[PDB]
């Protein structure tokens, strides 16, 4: 529906293909859908209409709100504690943020997975690529903090991977 | 429920940040104590670790009974 948005979880045209019988007989599950349908699909119609007329008469809104951009861990002083609890706030709401990402994503690969039937490991290894990606980030980020993780945690480990990279950068350069 | 019971996010947000200043405050106040205890009882030219001496008010500057002294 009109809930979602169908770019951030998409999805094929769904192309169904048309009933083409070669038998007299009756097919019975076309009778059967047809009693559910009378039966059932048209008073839960009629009392969700009358659910979303009463919804109707009394609406109101709610608002997703909105932070603003505080600094960060890296220009914060060694001993001023207010800075550092604002960038520890920020820095916590980043990583909740990073970790619904990949929830996303994990579910567009479910979706994957579950869609294409028997040709799932061809159709749609974009989605296992982008996981991949997302996944070796999202690792590169926030692996082994452990339990009691801060941002000057995250900060050092970041800072040891980059002296790792400079080092083996200039070694080479030198080949 | 949140109308009712709780309040919003900003009034936890900047009561904490309040607290974390007066704790910082304390801490840092609590280490420059020590250091200066630790100075003053080394030197002893501070208000603290006085220890008493003899008045000179007790001596007596008059004519001894001998020249010399
Ligand atoms: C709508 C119907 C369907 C849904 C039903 C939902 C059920 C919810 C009711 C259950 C209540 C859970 C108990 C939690 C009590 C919280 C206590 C405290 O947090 O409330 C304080 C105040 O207390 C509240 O007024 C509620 C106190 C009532 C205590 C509940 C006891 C009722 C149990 C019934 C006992 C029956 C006795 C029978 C004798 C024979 C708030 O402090 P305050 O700083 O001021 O306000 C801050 C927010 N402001 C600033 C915006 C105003």
């Amino acid at each position: 529906p009109d809930s979602w948005d169908k770019d951030v979880y998409p999805e094929p045209p769904r192309r169904t293909p048309a009933p083409a019988p070669q038998t007299s007989l009756p097919n019975p599950v076309t009778y059967l859908t047809k009693i559910f349908d009378l039966l059932v699909d048209r008073p839960v119609t009629l009392a969700r209409e009358f659910i979303e007329q009463q919804h109707a008469k009394n609406r109101y809104y709610y608002y997703h709100r909105e932070f603003r951009r505080v600094p960060d861990i890296t220009e914060c002083e060694e001993k001023d504690i207010l800075c550092m609890f604002e960038a520890e706030m920020q820095w916590r709401r980043d990583y909740k943020v990073d970790q619904e990402i990949v929830n996303i994503i994990q579910e567009r690969l479910k979706a994957c997975q579950q869609r294409e039937g028997e040709s799932y490991r061809q159709n749609c290894a974009k989605e296992l690529e982008q996981f991949t990606q997302v996944s070796k980030a999202f690792q590169d980020r926030y692996s082994d903090l452990g339990a009691h993780y801060s941002a000057r945690k995250c900060l050092a480990k970041q800072k040891q991977r980059m002296l790792a990279e400079r080092k083996a950068a200039k070694e080479a350069a030198a080949a | 429920i949140a109308r009712t019971f709780y309040d919003g996010p900003e009034k936890n947000y900047e009561k904490t940040m309040a607290i974390l200043q007066i704790e910082a405050e304390k801490a840092e106040l609590r280490l420059k104590e020590l250091e200066v205890r630790r100075l003053m009882r080394a030197r002893g030219d501070g208000p603290w670790y006085q220890y008493p001496t003899i008045d000179k008010a007790l001596i007596d500057h008059s004519p001894k009974t001998t020249p010399d002294n």
